[PDB]
């Protein structure tokens, strides 16, 4: 009942509809990775170690491409495309571990690790990455060696009944971070030890993501 | 008696609608359009027309100890209840099979998901060599052998009492696929106990969740290849074993309790497999 | 001390002007429609259902011919549909999948787009090499890209997160007019039928009236409580309908420079994604959170019909110019056609 | 846009010749193709088309089963193989490109086209030659057979002007609309099977031969043409 | 000095609002009423078209 012309109309339409689907499939074996934290936390460190408005990193390891998102530009509110994201593989959050006793510029009286808590718990929590794991980098973990000895943990934790060893503090930073997770069971919480010299983040991401992606196709096969 | 008559229909109360809603919900939800999700509709077709076609038109057999509805139509029954049988057998591997790439080929698995011409291809793919199996056989026995030796108001195959082709036939629809589904459900089970090995060792509630939802899998996997053995098992060892026998061996109310047993699989299989599955509970609270 | 009086005049102002509107108010909308008869149950079908996209969609325009619709997902894919017969007749892979906003030109040569890139792009669709080509990237914005509508194959007006809304003149790709005075980021905007004239809904709770050639605010509207995500001007531009968080549709007139109309529904708890008129004006079709678009009666304000066909939020909705049909898209990935039947 | 052909020339009857159109200039895997022959002083006459993506392909009746259409997306090559030719295939064969879309403007380019020499809906042109003057107004008449108006609305009526020298160009499609490029003094009117193209103030360039083609189904056929002269 | 200044220019913008010319809500709200009626036999969503009449059957 079509004519001449309304087939090859149809027709046109078939071609884009296969073009569409391998644009489909070709997005569907890419790793999308959302990047956030802090100022000085290390953020652009990883970017290089991975190798005006949203910044997007492309990088592929052991045959699996990641596509990385830093919106560190964007100052509007997070809240009206915080919900863009939703559906990511993982979440990565660096922190500054260094940072632990210095205070944040703007308030002069904020220190600048329970800012990135507050920034960690709202994150995690967001009603938009219910499901979403997180990958957590601890940053500048050499200097946090250094400021250990000749600042104790006590000023960014007064109740910290811990030792001053390299040890014991950084893995009580750590169970802060993954104490203010309310969702334990839908989310798990990747946390890595990260300096300027290491070469093994990459490798940990990777390690991350795959666990992640096949707990997701467990989820979708009915196992989960 | 009565008894009897109550519980086959019971039997075909529960595999019409229990397989209906699977079909029902799958329209109902247009996100259930994974590779997945479409082998877990063809798994539902195959029994729902089991208890709609093969249940229903075997009761005056059992009822009544002859078929009533002619010969012709006997040869119809064979090949609809030998392929609807096969072809469930071959679902069950085809979903097994497909959970296998989930965990083996992950980065793969999540990208091919959601094609549906890779889906639809597997389907005719199942139901054709599911035909092919016994359908070919059952006809074309009787032009080929010369006569029938079935009695008149008996409605069976022509090769209930052979012993090869008994033999043959089941290793390509039971054997094989329990073993394919043996492995596969442990190849699945080995890998997510490693994985989890190495995610303590890398590494509070989180990890004994991971535990216990472990441990949960390994009952639902167990569970799998237990009730695809369960009821298929004694009805294929009947049929090989009563074969050499000619019927002298095995008690006469022994093979019609083995050959209810596959009849019942039918009935379990919407339980197990979308039942289990997070996407189709969803779409089942959404129709209810 | 000259600030501390500067701020105190601002309070007199704002009273001045909140009893110049409540002198007024004599009458209410409700008041005046209250003989005319309601416009009974509104049902409409799906005619068309629009498959291709693999993502949330985000924003849908229909071109002027009411026929040829341009939809866009953040799959990276801006797609011009034929709603006729359902077949796509442009796929333009956008350079960045963020994409939040999409407009159709009124000459139907030209189609525009743009997201969390901070950029406009153009789109030529009348080429003699047969692609769709960018033409132009509108750079300028320092937030997201919320909103863009054509005034004419030239200019174009687009609101970002950056709480300003600028006027562009396509061809030398440089921003003519800078509208600034919403404290929060403008979500929304919408061209008034003469185009000499725009409402935009910010963050802040607000609707500003802006004249296009002169460049400034000409009234603010005011009564929303959550930020607005939607806004729409009545059909003979005197009036215009907003959609905000608070679930609730507010109808503001120009000339009395008021509110005069809420539509909320006590079962309505989630927030207002999109709003339109029919061609006639008299019923709002907004879309929801809730996953369902609610059609009410604009002198009334009575839900006349409710159209639910999306398992995701309605994100975008659009009414053509002739008025046979309604668009809904939606994060589930689907486009659906609506209208009634006799 | 280019479209250069190749591969003309004098050939045996019975014998084989392969006809290249190579195209620049724009997106060739977009774009149907179509050859069009035009025997030495007569009208033109649709040889075979194959569609974007390779999908689809027609023939004439009368170079079927001895004619392959084929296409080189990569290389933005369009072939004619030719077998058995006969003294009725001495013809210029145009490269022409067609797109069909919402709107679109099928046979709006045509090639240059390459020489060959060998050793049904019914469009009617009756007039075959009208005298005119600059500057007043022409009126060119088509008739078809069958109802070219398809129920969807469209009326599938091309109009056509070959220049002398000059390879044709499209004027108007589907029976009312003006070509890109075309002045506006081309109108194109026409209702059920009779069509008028009507050309105010005429000028020097538009002397030539002037073509109806109906698009409504294949084999797409033309009329026999009317030519304007001084 | 930044927040006098925009002191000065959130004044300024108030002044403009604060003197334009205002008409009734009741003749905005009849104004509104008579457009509806006056286009309510053109709107197909209001009154939906005979079948033959829908180009989306
Ligand atoms: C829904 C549940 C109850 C279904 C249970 C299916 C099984 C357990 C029931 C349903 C049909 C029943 C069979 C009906 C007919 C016969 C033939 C008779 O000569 C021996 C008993 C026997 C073999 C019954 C055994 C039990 C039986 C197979
Ligand atoms: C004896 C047989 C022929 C009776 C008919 C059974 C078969 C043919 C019928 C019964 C249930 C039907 C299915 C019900 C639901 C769907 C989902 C829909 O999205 C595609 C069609 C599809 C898959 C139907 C295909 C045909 C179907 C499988
Ligand atoms: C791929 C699968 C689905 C194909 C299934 C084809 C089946 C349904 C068709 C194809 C061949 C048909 C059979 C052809 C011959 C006979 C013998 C006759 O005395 C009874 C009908 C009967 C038994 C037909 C039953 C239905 C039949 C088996
Ligand atoms: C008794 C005999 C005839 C039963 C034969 C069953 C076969 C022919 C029927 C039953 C289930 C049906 C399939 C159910 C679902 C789909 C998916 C749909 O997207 C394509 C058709 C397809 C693949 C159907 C093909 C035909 C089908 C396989
Ligand atoms: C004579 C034939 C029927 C006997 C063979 C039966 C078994 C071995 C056949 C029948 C159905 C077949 C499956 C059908 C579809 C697929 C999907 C494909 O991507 C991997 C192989 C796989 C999983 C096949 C594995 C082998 C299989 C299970
Ligand atoms: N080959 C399976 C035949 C059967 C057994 N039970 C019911 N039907």
């Amino acid at each position: 009942t079509l004519s001449a012309e309304d087939k090859a109309a149809v027709e046109r339409s078939k071609m884009i509809d296969r073009n569409l689907r391998e644009d489909g499939e070709k997005a569907a074996r890419e790793v999308k990775l959302l990047l956030l934290g802090a100022g000085e936390s290390g953020k652009n460190t990883i970017v290089k170690q991975m190798k005006t408005g949203i910044v997007e990193t492309h990088f592929t390891f052991k045959d699996l491409h990641f596509k990385m998102f830093d919106v560190g530009a964007q100052r509007s509110e997070r809240k009206k495309w915080i919900h863009c994201f939703e559906g990511v593989t993982a979440i990565i959050f660096c922190v500054a571990l260094s940072d632990y006793d210095l205070v944040l510029a703007e308030d002069e009286e904020m220190n600048r690790m329970h800012a990135s808590m507050k920034l960690f718990d709202s994150i995690c929590n967001n009603k938009w990455f219910t499901d979403t794991s997180i990958i957590l980098f601890l940053n500048k973990k050499d200097l946090f060696e250094e400021k250990i000895k000749k600042s104790p943990l006590t000023i960014c934790y007064p109740e910290y009944a811990g030792s001053n060893t390299y040890e014991e503090a950084a893995a009580y930073i750590q169970c802060q971070f993954e104490d203010l997770n309310k969702r334990k069971d839908t989310k798990e919480i990747y946390t890595h030890f990260t300096c300027s010299t290491d070469t093994k983040n990459v490798q940990f991401v990777f390690d991350a993501v795959t666990d992640v992606i096949i707990k997701n196709n467990l989820k979708d096969c009915g196992l989960f | 008696t009565a008894v009897l008559a109550a519980l086959m229909a019971l039997l075909i109360v529960a595999t019409v609608l229990g397989n209906a809603l699977v079909m029902l919900a799958f329209v109902a939800d247009s996100s259930l359009r994974t590779q997945n999700n479409f082998f877990l509709l063809n798994l539902a077709i195959s029994d729902f027309l089991v208890g709609a076609f093969c249940i229903p038109l075997y009761v005056p057999y059992v009822l009544t100890g002859r078929w009533t509805f002619g010969r012709g139509l006997c040869k119809l029954w064979l090949v609809v209840d030998y392929l609807l049988c096969t072809s469930s057998a071959f679902n069950i591997v085809l979903i097994s099979y497909d959970r296998f790439l989930s965990v083996t080929r992950a980065v793969s698995y999540r990208a091919q998901q959601g094609d549906t011409r890779r889906a639809v291809r597997k389907m005719l793919l199942v139901w054709v060599l599911a035909f092919l199996l016994y359908g070919p056989a059952i006809l074309s026995w009787e032009y080929l052998s010369g006569g029938s030796s079935i009695p008149e108001g008996h409605c069976y195959a022509e090769f209930f009492y052979n012993w090869y082709f008994l033999i043959t036939a089941s290793t390509l629809e039971f054997f094989t696929p329990f073993l394919s589904v043996t492995f596969f459900n442990l190849s699945i089970y080995l890998n997510i106990q490693r994985r989890t090995r190495l995610r303590l060792d890398g590494a509070s509630f989180t990890q004994r969740f991971r535990l216990s939802r472990d441990r949960k899998v390994a009952k639902s996997l167990a569970v799998i290849v237990s009730i695809f053995g369960l009821c298929w098992a004694p009805y294929t060892l009947l049929m090989i074993i009563r074969a050499a026998c000619h019927g002298h061996c095995v008690p006469d109310y022994w093979y019609e309790t083995s050959f209810w047993l596959l009849w019942a699989n039918s009935a379990v299989n919407p339980v197990l497999y979308p039942l289990c599955h997070h996407s189709f509970r969803r779409a089942f609270t959404k129709l209810l | 001390s000259e600030l501390d009086q500067l701020r105190q005049e601002a309070e007199q102002l704002k009273n001045q002007i909140r009893d110049a509107r409540k002198a007024c108010a004599d009458a209410t909308l409700s008041q005046i429609t209250n003989n005319i008869d309601p416009v009974g149950r509104i049902q409409m079908r799906t005619r068309r259902t629009l498959r291709g996209h693999l993502a949330k969609i985000y924003a849908m325009h229909w071109g002027t011919d009411s026929r040829l619709l341009v939809s866009a997902s953040q799959d990276g894919k801006l797609i011009i549909w034929d709603s006729y017969t359902t077949n796509k007749v442009h796929a333009i892979p956008l350079r960045s999948s963020w994409v939040m906003t999409c407009a159709y030109a009124p000459s139907g040569n030209y189609v525009a787009c743009g997201g969390l890139d901070n950029i406009c792009s153009i789109y030529n669709l009348k080429t003699r090499e047969g692609n769709v080509r960018v033409s132009r990237e509108l750079a300028g914005h320092t937030g997201y890209l919320s909103c863009c509508r054509f005034l004419d194959d030239n200019q174009i007006v687009t609101s970002s997160g950056d709480t300003t809304c600028a006027l562009w003149d396509i061809e030398t790709g440089q921003q003519t007019t800078t509208f600034t005075g919403h404290t929060g980021d403008v979500m929304s905007l919408s061209l008034a039928p003469d185009t000499r004239l725009f409402v935009s809904g910010a963050c802040d709770a607000s609707a500003k009236l802006w004249d296009v050639r002169e460049g400034m605010c000409r009234q603010t509207f005011t009564g929303h409580e959550s930020d607005i995500n939607a806004i729409c001007f009545f059909p003979n531009g005197n009036a215009f309908a907003t959609g905000s968080d608070d679930a609730t549709c507010r109808l503001f007139d120009l000339r009395a420079d008021q509110e005069l109309m809420t539509y909320s529904h006590d079962n309505i708890i989630c927030g207002i994604t999109s709003v339109s008129f029919s061609k006639s004006g008299r019923l709002l079709l907004a879309g929801y959170d809730d996953f369902n678009c609610n059609v009410w009666d604009a002198l009334k304000a009575d839900r006349a019909g409710v159209l639910a066909g999306h398992d995701n939020r309605v994100s975008c909705l659009g009414v053509t110019d002739d008025g046979m049909a309604v668009a809904t898209g939606s994060w589930d990935s689907f486009l659906k056609i609506w209208n009634g039947s006799s | 846009v280019q479209l250069v052909e190749s591969g003309g020339g004098l050939v045996q009857p019975g014998g084989s010749r392969k006809l290249s159109c190579s195209a620049s200039g724009f997106a060739f895997s977009s774009f149907g193709m179509h050859w069009v022959r035009q025997a030495p002083e007569k009208g033109l006459e649709w040889v075979a088309y194959i569609s974007s993506g390779s999908g689809t392909i027609y023939y004439a009746d009368t170079v079927k089963g001895r004619f392959t259409i084929s296409r080189d997306d990569p290389k933005n090559t369009l072939f004619l193989q030719m077998t058995s030719l006969r003294s009725e295939d001495t013809a210029m064969y145009y490269c022409v490109r067609s797109i069909y879309y919402y709107g679109s403007s099928p046979f709006d380019f045509w090639g240059q086209g390459t020489t060959l020499t060998v050793s049904d809906i019914v469009m009617t042109q009756a007039t075959s030659s009208v005298p005119v003057t600059p500057g007043e107004s022409v009126s060119i008449s088509c008739r078809s057979s069958k109802s070219l108006l398809h129920s969807n609305g469209n009326t599938y009526l091309y109009w056509f002007l070959q220049r002398p020298g000059q390879s044709p160009q499209l004027l108007i499609y589907r029976m009312s609309n003006l070509a890109s490029g075309v002045p506006d003094r081309f109108s194109g009117s026409g209702s059920g099977t009779a069509f008028t193209l009507t050309i105010s103030r005429l000028e020097a360039e538009d002397v030539g031969v002037y073509y109806c083609m109906q698009h409504l189904e294949y084999p797409l056929t033309f009329g026999a043409g009317t030519k304007l002269e001084l | 000095t930044a927040s006098i200044a925009q002191a000065r220019k959130l004044v300024e913008q108030l002044k403009m609002e604060a003197n334009i010319d205002r008409i009734k809500v009741s003749k905005a709200a009849a104004d509104l009423m008579a457009y509806c009626e006056a286009h309510a036999k053109e709107d197909p969503l209001l009154t939906p078209v005979p079948a033959s009449e829908n180009p989306f059957r």
